[PDB]
Order: structure tokens, then C-alpha cells, then sequence
């Protein structure tokens, strides 16, 4: 499969996540996504074909992951945008204020500005610190997409929100969103991931 | 919040 930020995965044949990046690990490839999609050895699947496998994930108090693939797939530096893709060209964070967006299989790709950094969200099965919040929309599905900025600097993986009853927060004001993300920094350290770019 |  070619592996682009934001396109739709599933785990053991029943939950649906979103591709965060494409990232190598010496001669391994794999993507990066958010810890609550999978444990580890979970299985991931892209159009129905297996593609690779949980390696490791920390949830909650932190929410990350990275599979790693069979040699088979191809690793793009791209975020899906529509029909059009974004470039992945490094990971620069970006300070509150600045514009961002995010990509994931249920929303699509929708953009805003980062309103807090260093946010707790309480999940059912425990909290989850030091998350980045943007106002851009999202739903249930776009977990563990990509957020990126424009210029292509990749900012973290796509957490959770304040979704409401139809699944998402696209229908209440930006003002009234709160959408958090996973920094990729501390994903790629943890790691030893490198992210592919171009 | 909730996961997603």
C-alpha cells in the first residue's frame, strides 16, 4: 500500500485509526499513529491487506505508537489533502497562535490554530498529559492523523477532542473546539524513528 | 475529551 499521512487503517479487523506519518527505523519502515488505536502486535490492515503490526505504544498518559511495515509498502513524505497531498519537509513544533491542520479518514483535512499547549484530557481509562490543543474539527476515525502546517512541518498525531453526538466537532464553533494532538518530537526520540521527507 |  503507499503509506500517506491521514488515509484509513484498521486494527485486528475492527477499529478504524489514520495514518500519522511515514517514518524509517534503521532498514525498517513504519508510520506513526496514536497509542489508544492498538496494542502492541496488533495487527494493521490497509484495504483489506495486512501491512505490518503494533511495535510499540504508551497509552494513556501519553498517547503514541508507531507500526512497523513489511518491506512491501512504500513510505511517502505526503499527508493526503482531498485529492492533493501536503509534503512532509521536517518537524519544526510551532508556538500557539500558529495555523495548522489535520488528516484522517473521517473529517478529512481541516485547519485552524494551536490554542494550548501542555493539555490534560481525562480519557475513561486514564489522563493522558502534555497534549497540544488546535481548534481545527475532527471525529471518531481521524485518531492518530496527522497535524501538520501548511509549510510542511509535521506536528504531532491526532489524540482526542470534544466530539459530540454526531461523531465529531465540526458543527460547534472553532471558538467552542478542542482538539488535541501528541507532539511527534518525543515520538521520534522515544523511538529512534526518522521521518520521511521530501 | 475522549479518544477519536
Amino acid at each position: 500500500a503507499n503509506i500517506v499521512g491521514g488515509i484509513e487503517y484498521s486494527i485486528n479487523n475492527a477499529s478504524l485509526c489514520s495514518v500519522g506519518f511515514s517514518v524509517t527505523r534503521g532498514a525498517t519502515k513504519g508510520f506513526v499513529t496514536a497509542g489508544h488505536c492498538g496494542t502492541v502486535n496488533a495487527t494493521a490492515r490497509i484495504g483489506g491487506a495486512v501491512v505490518g503490526t503494533f511495535a510499540a505504544r504508551v497509552f494513556p498518559g501519553n498517547d503514541r505508537a508507531w507500526v512497523s511495515l513489511t518491506s512491501a509498502q512504500t513510505l511517502l513524505p505526503r499527508v493526503a489533502n482531498g485529492s492533493s497531498f501536503v509534503t512532509v519537509r521536517g518537524s519544526t513544533e510551532a508556538a500557539v497562535g500558529a495555523a495548522v491542520c489535520r488528516s484522517g479518514r473521517t473529517t478529512g483535512y481541516q485547519c485552524g490554530t494551536i490554542t494550548a499547549k501542555n493539555v490534560t484530557a481525562n480519557y475513561a481509562e486514564g489522563a493522558v498529559r502534555g497534549l497540544t490543543q488546535g481548534n481545527a474539527c475532527m471525529g471518531r476515525g481521524d485518531s492518530g492523523g496527522s497535524w501538520i502546517t501548511s509549510a510542511g512541518q509535521a506536528q504531532g498525531v491526532a489524540s482526542g477532542g470534544n466530539v459530540q453526538s454526531n461523531g465529531n466537532n465540526c458543527g460547534i464553533p472553532a471558538s467552542q473546539r478542542s482538539s488535541l494532538f501528541e507532539r511527534l518530537q518525543p515520538i521520534l526520540s522515544q523511538y529512534g524513528l526518522s521521518l520521511v521527507t521530501g | 475529551a475522549a479518544p477519536a
